[PDB]
């Protein structure tokens, strides 16, 4: 009939957090499940009406739909500042092909509002490719945009298991693209693998190889908007840095000859590879490996801006260089703990650049399942 | 964690 649920975490990136929401699974007998989901971090407040329905037809089509509501503080997800405030709705619908293999497509409209931007090269590129010319010694400024894209995604799932998996892969690639009479026009690819290989018969010890890719741009001289760039480092990406830090750095222009900074902004491409040796933990029994995991990894990554204009700011880092590849080792622990999936990392960056941040203990507490 | 309450 219905459920709701409220949930507490915390993340060396995000802070804590806080999750609610409240489902009605069968809306006068349609078949379609509605909800109200919202959740809240450091940076970042999420809201959204919810429409589901995994039997759209028979065969198991499934529709997924959404109105939602998001407030996103650069400068709480350590980037250089700015505000976006959006809404919109999407509409998906999944395609289910074998065991293993889904496809999904789906139309969306969104609406950016950004404010509070402080002046630097990157994201006045970007402005300027749009048509915005905002002053460049004042963090007083609006872009208002109305985007319609369509989505299409393509996710192999073989795991043998979906929490602390011992064998298979999981792939996961996401398109989008702005649909003509939206304000800007760029795309969007997004790829994630996971490999688990395990090398002895109990499955107690597994090699495990993660890659994420990221690469987007803009069309007929518009660049993608720096609100959609890709990040990498913290918990997730590369261990043993800052969310967030690998990448270009801000170069401000001066309040009221520029200044180069440490404060990350993303970029429109990335690359990032992990492989990680998961084995039994020590002081703790191999009954409990599929609540307690411990692995040494080897994280690296990279990202970078395509179009920063190198001629212009030759006394500046080519932050167009894909070839500064961040890397840490370290040792992770995992625990289904009676607080929620627990995930605690120590770890090393070994090749750093010019600005980055290190963070050496990172923690995570979920707060959904 | 997270708290569910089916109702
Ligand atoms: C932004 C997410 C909204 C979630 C609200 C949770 C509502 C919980 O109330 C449950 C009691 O409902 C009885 C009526
Ligand atoms: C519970 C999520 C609510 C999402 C808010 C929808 C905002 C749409 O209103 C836009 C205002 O346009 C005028
Ligand atoms: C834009 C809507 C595309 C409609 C695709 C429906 C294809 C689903 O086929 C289900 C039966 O498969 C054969
Ligand atoms: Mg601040
Ligand atoms: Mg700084």
């Amino acid at each position: 009939t219905g459920s709701f649920n409220f949930g507490i975490g915390y993340g060396t990136e995000s802070g804590v957090s806080f999750q609610a929401g409240v489902q009605q699974d069968n809306w006068l007998g349609t078949g379609y499940a509605v909800g109200i989901n919202g959740t809240k971090n450091d940076y970042q407040t999420y809201a959204e009406l919810s429409v589901t329905n995994p039997y759209f037809t028979v065969d198991g089509v499934s529709l997924g739909g959404r109105l939602f509501y998001n407030d996103f503080q650069a400068d709480d997800a350590d980037l250089s500042d700015y505000t976006n405030k959006s809404y919109g709705t999407d509409v998906t619908l999944g395609f289910p092909i074998n065991e293993y293999n889904s496809l999904r497509a789906g139309l969306g409209y969104v609406h950016n509002s950004l404010s509070n931007m402080q002046p630097q090269v990157a994201m006045w590129r970007y402005l300027y490719s749009m048509g915005e010319h905002p002053s460049t010694s004042d963090q007083d400024n609006s872009f208002k945009t109305d985007d319609f894209t369509f989505n299409y995604g393509w996710t192999y799932n073989k795991l043998d298991r979906g929490y602390f998996p011992t064998d298979g892969s999981r792939v996961n690639l996401t398109g989008k693209v702005t649909i003509p009479g939206s304000d800007n026009e760029y795309y969007k690819v997004t790829l994630d693998t996971a490999t688990y290989v395990p090398i002895d018969d109990d499955h107690k010890w597994v090699v495990l190889g993660r890659t994420r890719w990221g690469y987007g741009d803009g069309l007929g001289g518009k660049e993608m908007p720096f609100y959609e760039n890709f990040y990498a480092g913290g918990s997730s990406t590369v261990r043993g840095f800052q969310s967030n830090t690998i990448g270009p750095k801000a170069v401000y222009f001066p309040h009221q000859d520029l200044s180069k900074s440490d404060d990350a902004v993303g970029g429109n491409a990335m690359a990032v590879a992990s492989l990680e040796f998961i084995t039994p933990t020590p002081f703790i029994s191999d009954k409990y490996a599929n609540s307690v995991r411990t692995s040494f990894f080897w994280d690296m990554g990279t990202v970078w801006d395509t179009n920063w204009d190198s001629s212009q700011y030759s006394g500046y880092p080519d932050y167009s260089d894909p070839s500064n590849i961040r890397m840490s080792a370290g040792i992770a622990l995992q625990w289904m703990s009676p607080l929620g999936p627990l995930v605690f990392s120590y770890a090393q960056p070994f090749k750093k650049y010019d600005g980055d941040k290190a963070e050496q203990f990172q923690f995570n507490i979920g707060k959904t399942w | 964690w997270n708290w569910s309450k089916s109702f």
